């Protein structure tokens, strides 16, 4: 599963790089170029989402109450729920990310940094697994940093 | 459930910002 | 103090609107030209900082707690707190309407109507009595609705 | 009084600059 491998590195290491404040300068390993350009992308546009919504987010994560591995399938059941209207687009998409990367901040501030892997792949698994066509249709990663791209 | 309500949030949250880049 | 009266017309109309969820046809008194098009500025940009800040906004009204008129004048040290780096600029300005108007709508369903008039007056004089050189450089309201144009 | 008067008008300041931001841009 090329789609879901490319997805998660790209996904955890921006979530990796949010918890810890340092951008890795290791290569990206399975992404092949269109995931540099998408991590790139990710990091404008998610780092905004995050200073546009800190405030609110901060109350989200306390409802939730994440403190370790077996809290995160809460985050899995959130997105659901956000797609179960039948809509998909990038905005939520990377709004769901954008908020991974804020529970892996705290999940760091905690000294839970363990569960920053187990984050990461549930929610790339919401987002493969269960919108496979609709990505697959927008060109995979490429369309997120086209449909991101900036004048 | 808190889970329904704060998904309903972040939907609305995403949609606003996906509509900044649709146009 | 012309521009005091302006001001105070538009934000309380957009408060007194949001509240009662009603765009009043009234026309605007004391405001000329430039109030029209700011009335429906700020109808558009107040409404979308509200959709894109509900929640955010909700937590901030519990924090302040109010619920009379005595709680009003805590909006007006918040926004002096805001402009206390000495940064002005519109976007800040209409954040602060913006958040009248989410509170104007809790008073109104608390059945405390009576303090969105005191409410817009706060918000009015601290805009104005604090950041009036600024206003007058910026075109007034004429430069509100050039800097929001679509 | 004082002390989440500060926070919260931190938050609006905030949030207004990034709003001013696009439309200053």
């Amino acid at each position: 599963d090329d789609l879901y491998r490319q997805s998660l590195e790209i996904i955890s290491r921006y979530l990796r790089e949010q918890a810890t404040g340092s951008k890795d300068s290791k290569p990206l390993g399975e992404a092949g170029a269109a995931g540099r350009r998408a991590l790139e992308t990710l990091r404008r546009v998610g780092d905004g989402v995050q200073r546009n919504h800190e405030t609110a987010f901060q109350g989200m994560l306390r409802k939730l109450d994440i403190k370790n591995e077996d809290d995160v399938k809460s985050l899995s059941r959130v997105m659901i729920h956000v797609f179960s209207d039948g809509v998909t687009n990038w905005g939520r998409i990377v709004t769901l990310i954008s908020f991974g990367a804020f529970v892996a901040k705290h999940l760091k501030t905690i000294n839970q940094e363990s569960c920053i892997e187990p984050l990461a792949e549930s929610i790339t698994d919401v987002l493969v697994r269960t919108k496979r066509d609709w990505l697959v249709k927008q060109r995979g990663w490429d369309g997120f940093v086209e449909f991101f791209h900036v004048e | 459930r808190p889970e329904i309500r704060i998904a309903q949030e972040l939907r609305r949250x995403g949609d606003e910002f996906n509509a900044t880049y649709a146009r």
